[PDB]
Order: C-alpha cells, then structure tokens, then sequence
RNA sequence: UGUACAACGGGGUAUUGUAAGCAGUAGAGUAGCCUGUUGUUACGAUCUGCUGAGAUUAAGCCUUUGUUGUCUGAUUUGU
RNA sequence: GAAUGUUACCGCAAUAGUAAUUGAACUUAGUACGAGAGGAACAGUUCAUUCGGAUAAUUGGUUUUUGCGGCUGUCUGAUCA
RNA sequence: GCAGUCAAGCGACAUUGCUAUGUCGGCUCUUCCUAUCAUACCGAAGCAGAAUUCGGUAA
RNA sequence: GUGAACAGCCUCUAGUUGAUAGAAUAAUGUAGAUAAGGGAAGUCGGCAAAAUAGAUCCGUAACUUCGGGAUAAGGAUUGGC
C-alpha cells in the first residue's frame, strides 16, 4: 500500500482513487479526483489556482518551510524492520503530527494577527459616518 | 564464495540429500495448492518476531 | 553450465537474476524454477522469492552485483523491505528514481565493470558506479541500445549477441577487460542477456540451448 | 491466448476495436499500424473484434517504409491511451495508443522498443520486456 | 426459415415472469442438508444493507498470478444488529408436502413485532397477546403440550426470529418476521434449544465468521415499467423507425397466430427476489468493539462508517458483516444471509481474508480523507475556528 | 402525549472557488496644482490582506442536550 | 380486484419455466511415446470468451441542484444585486 | 444413358467401352427438426506419440 | 443599444397576458442536446448529426474563351485597460 501525493493539489491519493497518467516522458502523474484531472487536461498551473496547496505553499497563506516537515521522506534505502523502532516510529509520527498541527496553528495565529485592529477602525468609521442612523436609532 | 566450494554436488537420486522444497511443495499439496510463506527466508537479529506484521 | 525452465519460458534472465553473491527469481507458477537453482547453489547464497511492481520479470527491471542492488520507482515498498530483510548487509539495496526503470535491460555490469544506457542521466550514473562500486561506461553493441539485454557479462568473461561486429567486439572487450564471445543462445535467440543468467561459477540458460551453445558458454565463461 | 504469452491475461477494458490506427513503438520503420482482426477474441454477433494492452492483433503497416506495407503480421499492443483497471488499484492511461510488430513466437522484429511499456504487455510477454527500455 | 444467423436469447428465460415481489423479504426457498451430527445452529440470519466500500486484501491465492500481490476490491457491509428468538414452528411430513403442525409464541414480545400485526398501530389497542399470554401462565401446561406435540411429530424446526429495527437508524420501527431452520442436533435437541433462547437474542458471530462463504437473498432494485431496450437488453433500432425505435419490431409470425411468451415484451423491470451464492465474508464486525474499520496494516482506531455517515443510511453502531462483491437489493433494505447450501470445496473458500486497509472516506462526494483529524491535519486551522 | 412526528436552527460530510466593502510605498500608462528629478493630487483593466474566503447542502446525505407547532378528521367489517 | 365469518402474520407446494456455456495458463512433464523430428493422459490448481442475474465500492458518462464561478448583447441612473 | 455380358428366381446382385425471364434481400425477434460443423461419451482405422478419417446415441 | 446591415437579441412610445387546465415525470414518442477509446468498421448508399462560419494579414495551383477559378487550397491574430 502507498498513499500518493496529487500532483496538482499534493492531497493523499489513496489506492483505488482517482486518475493516474502517464506521458511519453516516461513519469506518472496522479490526480486524487476527476477535478484535478480536468484541470491538468486544460494546462492549467496550480500556482495560479487558489484552491490548490501549491497556491498556498507560494502565497505564504500556510508554512511552507518547518522542521517536522523533514521526517517525511522518500526512503530509498529501507530499513531492516525491527520491531522496536517500529513502535519508536509509531509514536514519533504520533508527537511529530501534533507538533507540526500547534505550529501551523502558531503561524496561522501570526497570519491573522492584526485583523482586530482593521475591523475596530472600520466600526469606528461605519459609525461616525452615520449620525442619522444612530439618531433614529434612539 | 567458499561455502559455494565447500558446497557437495546435489545427489541426482538419493533420500538422503537436501529437502529441495520442490519435494516440500509435492509432499503437502502440490503446485497447484501449495502457500509458499515468503517470511522465515529471511535474516533477522531475533527469529522470534520474524512472523510479525509491518 | 545446467539446463533449466520457467513455467514454460526459455528467457530465464527474464524471471531471475543471478550474482556471485545473492539470486532472485519470480515467485509466480511453482517451485520447480525455485528448486533448480538450490540443486546447483543450495543455501551457500541466498535465493529470494521477491516480485517488483508487481511483475515476474525481476530479472530484467533490476540490476546490480555483489556490492549492490538496484530497483525502479515502480517497486512498492513493501518489496523493497523484503529484499532489504532477505539479503546481508554486504548487498546494498538503493532505490533508483531514474526516468527508464529497465534497469535490467538499461545496466549490463559486473563486478567490477559496467555498462548503461547514454540516456541514463549522469546524476544516476554516478549512483550506479558508487552503489556497485564498478566502472560505468556509455556503450552500446554495434549499435543495441539495451546493453543489459543483448550482452552477459561476468568476471570470467562475457558474451554479446551474433550480429556485433569485430570493432564491436574488441572494443567492448577492451572495455570491460574480459574476454567477449559473439553468439546465441536459446538455440538462435539473439536476446543473451535476457536469455540466460550467469555468473563467475553458474550459468544458467534455456532448454532450448543447444550442446553447441552450452559449450560455448562454458568455455568462455570459463565454467569448467 | 497465442503462443508466447507466459500466463493468463487480465481483463482490461477494450482500447483498439478493429481498424483503429496504432502509432509504432520499434525501430522496424513503420510508424502506424491498421488493425484488421484479434487474436483470440471470441467472434459474437454484431461485436467488432477488439484488443487491449498485452494483446496480440493482426495488422497491416499504413505509413512508414514501403516494404512493410500491403503485409499483415502479428502485432502487440504496448500503449492502450483507454483507462484500464490495474489490480493495484489506479486508473492509469496512456498518452496515446501503440504497439509493436512480432511474429507469431514472440520474437521482436525490432531490436528495441522507444517509449513506454505498459506493464501488463511486458509482464506477459519476455520479449517485449527485453527489448523495453521503460516499464510503465 | 433459419434467418442466416444464430443469436443467444435475450435474458434467461428461468426468472420469469418478470413481476414485482409479493413482500419486501426475500423468503428463503431451501436450507442446508440439516445433518443431525452438528450441534445445533440457525441456517440464516437477517440484515440491512448499509452501502459498499473498498479492500486491499492481499491475495495469497496459490497458482493465480495474483500471488502475494496486494488487490483492491469491493465490499458490501449489512447491518446485521442481534435477533431474538419469538417463537418455533413444527413441521410435519406430509404426502402433500411439508406442513406446519403448530406455532409456539414466546412468553413476552416486544413493541416492535406487536407492531408487525398491525397496520393502523397508533390506533390500536395493542391487543396483540393478552389472552396468549394469560395462557401460558397460571399452569405452566398449555405451552408444554405443544412442545410435546412438536416434539413427537415434527421433522424440522423452524425459529422465528426478527430484528432489532429500533437499533438501526431506519424509521421503520417495524420488525420482519422470519422462519430460520435449525440444523444440528436431533429435533428434541433442536426444540430444546429454541426453548432455552425464549426472549433472548442470538449474536451474528456464533453464525457466520470471517472466511465463511454465504448466500445473499433479497429483493432487486424497482424500476417499474420499462422498455424492452434495457428490461432484456435489446437492440436499438437504427433511426426514426415508424412508430417507435426503442422496442422489439417482430413479435412473432403468422403461424401460430399467437405472440409467443418469450418474445421479451416490455414491462416491469426490477423488485424481483433474486438469490445469489458463493460470497465471501471479509470481516466480522461489533458495535461494542471500537476501531470496527481497523485492521493490523492500518492501526487507525476508525469505524467502518465513512466520513459523514453512509449515503441513505445511517450509522452502523450495531454488528455488521463484510461481504465481497455486490449484493442484490439497494441500502437500507432487509437482506437474508444464508449459509452456502453445499459442502462449498473450492481453493477460494479456504482461502484466509486478512484486510490490509478499510475504505472510510466519505461516499457523499469525491472524499479525499479518511478521518475528521486527516482533514484537520491536511487542510488545518480555518477561519471558524478562531 | 413520548429515544413520538413535522418546519427551522447548530454541527459532520461534500460542490464550487477567494464574495460585498475597506486600505495598499503593487499597478503599463495619461491629466489639475506645482518647480520635482520616489513632487503631489486625479483616472487606472488587474493584483495584494481581511479571505481555502463567500454561496448551496437534500428535493432520495448523517446527526440533532435548541426554538415553534401537531397528536380522536369520515367509512366499513360478525363463526 | 368482489366473493372464501373479518383483518393480519408466518408457511407447504399442485403446476409452468429453467442455464450456464466454451477455450486457454501452472503442475503432471519435455514425463510415457519416439531411432530422430517432436510429443502427450488423468487428478490437482489459475484465468479468460459468449450468455444470464445483480450493484455504485473505485473510474467513465449526464446537468434543471440552473449548486458554485467566469463570458457577450441588452435593461434597472452607477456599485452591489 | 446407349449397345452388350452370365443367371438365383420369375430378371436382383455383380459385369464390358465414354460421359436460367424470375423478382427476393436485410435489421430486429421467438420457436422447432437432425440429415452432428463445434462441445460430452464410445468403436473401427499403420492410433508408436502428436495430428487425422469414418462410424453410434446424443439439438 | 449591440452589430456592415430593416441579419440575430434586449429596451422606450404603442398594443397584448389570448392557445382548457390541477398532480407525477412510467415505458414509447415529438422538439433540442451531452458522451471515455476506435473514427464509417453501420447502412442499398457519409441518410441524419457533426465539423469551417464574421473581420485583419501572408499566400493561393491545374485549366481558361484571359473576363474567371478565388473567400481556391493552407496558414498567424481576435477580450479588457
């Protein structure tokens, strides 16, 4: 079994999901749905399409770059299975998953910040430009 | 490799000789039903969890 | 020099392949194939049952020597980690993200030389020499692409399809510094690399090879 | 199934019904390929003969080297271009359709084969594997 | 007239005629062998139907090519909540068939088959069994005489069983009735059994389990009055064909002057009780248990449920059983497992169904996750959260 | 007259794709005042942040610790 | 669908129809046979051709969910809608 | 067929040379017959194997 | 208003709401569409459908009664500010 990252979203493709094509390159490429695949037909880039991760990934709307992100690899040279660093794994993927979900939520927290100022300034505005509202309204 | 050297010429008829798991394949099932089990052919540290699941 | 089958396919190096140090062989149809090699190897190395990508023509989508092995993206991880489990740590085991997965049929090496496809890129070509610790080339045989189909090569020696040319021969013999016969196998087929399995002291071909081509194969293999 | 084929073939869905145009994938020097027929389809009522990758069909060469025209021999489909179901469980297709000429013992007429291979042609048939230099 | 060319007949002519079913259960024709050597043992038992999924099993069938290959495949899960035993028939052998001698009800009965024998419930005054129930207390006799009679003259024991319909998430609330036969033990032991499991229930587990090949029986999706095009696969006319393409043009020759009965008319298509054999059962399931949907290659503590629940359907929360392949009769519709009806030999019966990886990504649309958390995990923090 | 039913509402799961409005030392370039040589003030398709935002969600999706409403309308049946 | 004392549930089956079909692949075995060429049985096992019954798990196809976005002419004074 | 040939019976079998003047056809459909092309089961054939010929029931 | 146009569509002045209708969307039809791979393999026969359609620029063969073929054929662009 594998999970395979979409090619134009990165989201998990699990087995017996989705479309697969492959180019006289000689490379595969899987699409999770058959959105992303009608998408890829057209030549769209995934840069330029909001609802992709790539989008985010090069806005900056998410953190693109961060240390747990590192444990994940494409491991060619396996490994020679022993059974105590396969509970070690279990629970490091486990400690690993939750400190890259505070940080994202660290970064998203830094990404908004400020957001309470801009809406107080737009109260402020709404209600000084409106005294006969305010008016009639008492 | 030495052992390939040290190694006897498999005997063409003789019960004693090696299993040559062909024979274990005809001796419980044949090759139409035999299940050969791809784990106990491998190396490990410890056989005890050589049947374990990954 | 022994006379052995597939299922029913002559092309044994398309089922298996062979080292000084390690086997593998498909593990479709019966042991029949699987007890053929124990008669000539026994346990003195190991013979792993291991499928990639699901296809029983391992022989030909992998290459490597006794330093090394080498699979294409296609294989699961789930084969890797039996190969890595059924083999020492002496035989390196390296995925290969390569663009041809052939690898048996793009590789034609031996222990100490070897031989790729040009198109093979040269990030991989140095993956390749450092993993099997041998001198990589590009060549082709009189013009065969696939060097890993049409030419066997061992540190005995070597032995290339019929149609390569004297040039050809003296050249590649100069190569891989070892000695190259031209000829067939598998009574007339012009594919020897996928036809047969060889190694320093096994060569394992075809039924249909013929007393001739045994022979020869012995001779230039220095087998007896 | 025809000689040289090393096993049982999977059901996969039908890409090439008969008279469909083929791109060549070999150094023989045809560049297309009509089929004509299928070997061993089961002829039915109104059902034109069709193929599928690994399949081993009869055609005539359209385009490429003269000598090879106006000849039918054996054919084997490598690329199908039509979504087929693979047990690994993906709906894999490939850019565009093709195969490669043989005789009737499996034998490449030409010596390689360029561009991808379907798996489930160079599994069942040594030859093709031998002479590719891709697989999927 | 040969008419130059042979065809196969359109549609089997066994499953006719092609009309709806008198009721919406399947009811079984025939049971096992019933060899009295076994411990006694129920033949069926009864489920609904709770959508499909997905299974990577990894093959170990010998021989095949698909040898220690990992396959996906799919699988339909039926909620298969406890029945309760309500009561049991005796069957005497007749020179006219088998008849029922006698039927013996339990001491109490729920709502929910009380509610079966009426069609007006909210209305009634429920007086299901009051006197059947003064009957069998006060002396402990009348009932005692008809287990002996049972006991005398019957062949074959038949339980009545029904579901715990307020378990699953229908809103029927209406039970169904079933007569299950009782193998195993000599009829006195069969009997005796049934007498002892009054009022009780009866899990799933003691009757089917994992590996074990099983029968499915019920009825067919309706799809009321359709053309002969799609009822027995017709051909299409060419184009434009006077008075209609879509339907059979020759109906028959002059001589007989009759229209044949096989000459596939249209008409109603669908709602036929069907019966199909030789489905494998995947997993076992339990509502107490949780990680249902887990499996020692996935390690995920999941239900079987897809995100969101089933499309139609409700969630599980009860016992259910993993079947391959498909079976007849849409969701949320009542099906009857049935055992295989023969000493079932083949390779694919003895083979071992260990699942790698369970499907529980929503069927609402084209689901990407398995989990709420692979979700949250994937798309993160949002703007409703803070 | 109660794990009773119905209309809404809250969540889960999905579809699409970043809503109105605000601000910008982004914005090819063209104009008033002035006096540069990042002048300033105007027009400016688009782009940027609030904003994976906004909208729909069963008419045959799942759930409901909430709000409101409903629970004696006619006929027939006898060994 | 009336009449079967009424309704309801669970059952038997007189009777009518009836279905599965065919070739390949491993082992048998390059074994019996055979001077050579070549080359099989049976049993066991695995697929496929045609036909039949189901069903949307996955993928393909439909858009009046007119569900969500964009585009042109025109209209509501402009934006929004 | 022509012209012979001998002969059990009242002429059988064997035997001698050569030797279109009409409109029906095709797509779908159901059924029936065997005088069996293929599939099941068998016998005889120079069936050593393989392949093949005929014959018997069987739609 | 858009648009070369009284081509096609919306709007103002002016004139109409007249075609028996309530509920459902069964088969089959009438009118109009979409469809994975092949692209005529269907059919008596490319029957029907489809495909290019306006404008700007390059280029335009055989024949010819030199007047035509010709918009031959085949190619590049089309929005907004």
């Amino acid at each position: 079994m594998r999970i395979y990252q979409c090619h134009f979203c990165s989201s998990p493709c699990y087995p017996g999901h989705g479309i697969m094509f492959v180019r006289n390159d000689a490379k595969e490429f899987r699409f999770c749905r058959s959105k992303c695949h009608k998408a890829f037909k057209q030549r769209r880039n995934p840069r330029k399409l909001k609802w992709t991760k790539a989008f985010r990934k090069a806005a900056g709307k998410e953190l693109a770059v961060d240390s747990t992100l590192t444990f994940a690899q494409r491991r060619n040279v396996p490994v020679r299975y022993n059974r105590e660093l396969v509970a070690t794994t279990l629970k490091a993927m486990a400690r690993i998953e939750e400190i890259r979900q505070k940080r994202e939520r660290a970064f998203y927290k830094n990404r908004m910040r400020g957001n309470k100022e801009k809406d107080f300034l737009r109260d402020k505005k709404l209600v000084e430009s409106n005294p006969e509202l305010l008016r009639i309204r008492e | 490799p030495e052992s390939v050297k040290n190694l006897k010429k498999y005997d063409p008829e003789d019960p004693n000789r090696r299993k040559l798991a062909r024979d274990i394949e005809a001796e419980n099932g044949g090759a139409g039903v035999f299940n050969v089990n791809l784990k106990d052919k491998y190396l490990l540290e410890d056989d005890e969890w050589k049947n374990d699941i990954m | 020099a022994t006379r052995t089958q597939f299922e029913n396919s002559n092309e044994i190096g398309v089922f298996s392949k062979l080292t000084n140090t390690y086997c593998l062989v498909a593990v479709g149809g019966s042991e029949n194939f699987y007890s053929a090699f124990e008669a000539e190897l026994g346990d003195a190395i190991p013979i792993v049952h291991t499928t990639i990508a699901g296809t029983r023509i391992i022989g030909r989508m992998t290459a490597g020597n006794r330093r090394g092995l080498l699979v294409p993206t296609q294989t699961t991880d789930q084969e890797l980690q039996h190969l890595r489990n059924s083999l020492p740590d002496s035989v390196k085991i390296q995925r290969v993200e390569e663009r041809l997965s052939a690898l048996g049929n793009v590789i034609c090496c031996n222990d100490y030389v070897a031989l790729v496809h040009p198109d093979i890129d040269r990030e991989t070509e140095e993956l390749i020499s450092d993993v099997l610790g041998v001198e990589v080339f590009r060549q082709t045989i009189s013009g065969n692409i696939l060097v890993g189909s049409y030419c066997s090569l061992s540190n005995q020696g070597g032995l290339v399809h019929p149609q390569t040319s004297v040039q050809d021969q003296e050249e590649l013999s100069s190569l891989l510094q070892v000695p190259l016969v031209a000829g067939t196998v598998n009574r007339g087929s012009s594919v020897v690399g996928a036809g047969m399995v060889v190694n320093d002291y096994l060569a394992v071909t075809g039924l249909d090879t013929t007393a001739p081509e045994l022979s020869v194969i012995e001779s230039i293999f220095r087998l007896q | 199934s025809g000689n040289g084929a090393q096993g049982t073939k999977f059901r996969i869905s039908l890409g090439l019904p008969v008279g469909a145009i083929m791109n060549c994938a070999d150094n023989s020097g045809a560049r297309n390929l009509y089929i004509i027929a299928v070997k061993g389809s089961g002829s039915r009522l109104n059902r034109l003969p069709a193929a599928s990758l690994g399949d081993m069909v009869m055609a005539t060469v359209k385009k490429g080297k003269p000598e090879l025209r106006k000849k039918v021999m054996p054919a084997i489909v490598v690329r199908q271009a039509k979504s087929w179901r693979r047990r690994d469980g993906v709906f894999l297709y490939f850019e565009d359709n093709a195969g490669v000429i043989a005789n009737p013992k499996g034998e490449m007429k030409g010596s390689a084969i360029t561009g991808p291979v379907g798996k489930e042609c160079a599994d069942l048939w040594p030859r093709v594997a031998s002479n590719s230099g891709v697989v999927v | 007239s040969h008419r130059k060319y042979e065809a196969p007949r359109h549609g089997h002519l066994g499953f006719l005629p092609r009309k709806r079913a008198a009721s919406i259960r399947a009811r079984v024709k025939a049971f096992p062998k019933d060899d009295r050597s076994k411990p006694v043992a129920l033949t069926s038992f009864l489920g609904y139907k709770a959508g499909m999924t997905t299974i990577v099993r990894d093959l170990d069938r010998p021989g095949s090519k698909f040898h220690k290959r990992e396959v996906v495949e799919a699988v339909t899960v039926v909620d298969t909540p406890p029945v309760v035993v309500v009561g049991v028939v005796g069957y005497v052998e007749t020179p006219r068939g088998l008849r029922s001698l006698t039927t013996v009800w339990a001491e109490h009965l729920s709502d929910e088959v009380k509610r079966r024998f009426y069609k007006n419930w909210y209305k009634s005054k429920k007086k299901a069994f009051t006197k059947y129930s003064a009957k069998y207390a006060q002396d402990g006799a009348g009932i005692e005489r008809e287990l002996a009679r049972i006991k005398k003259y019957a062949s074959v024991v038949r339980v009545l069983v029904h579901t715990q319909i307020r378990k699953t998430p229908l809103a029927q609330k209406k039970a169904h009735l079933a007569e299950i036969q009782l193998n195993g033990g000599s009829i006195s032991e069969k009997v005796d059994w049934a007498r002892e499991h009054f009022e009780k229930t009866v899990a799933v587990d003691s009757v089917f389990e994992q590996n074990e090949m099983i029968d499915a029986i019920a009825v067919t999706k309706g799809h009321g009055f359709e053309g002969v095009t799609h009822r027995w696969g017709t051909k299409k006319l060419p184009r434009k064909t006077h008075r209609g393409l879509r339907k059979v043009a020759c109906i028959g020759a002059w001589h007989p002057a009759h229209v044949m009965w096989s000459v596939a008319r249209a008409g109603q298509r669908g709602y036929h009780s069907r019966t199909s054999i030789n489905h494998k059962i995947y997993r076992v399931g339990k509502g107490d248990d949780e990680a249902n949907g887990a499996t020692s290659f996935d390690r995920t503590k999941k239900t079987i449920t897809p995100m969101g629940g089933f499309v139609h359907y409700g969630e599980i929360k009860n016992d259910f059983i993993m079947v391959k392949g498909c079976i007849p009769g849409n969701r949320k519709r009542i099906v009857t497992l049935r055992k295989s009806l023969y000493t079932n030999t083949s390779r694919k019966a003895l083979e071992e169904v260990s699942l790698k990886w369970i499907d529980t990504a929503s069927k609402f649309g084209k689901g990407r996750f398995q989990t709420p958390a692979e979700k949250h995990a994937f798309m993160g923090t949002l703007k409703k959260d803070l």
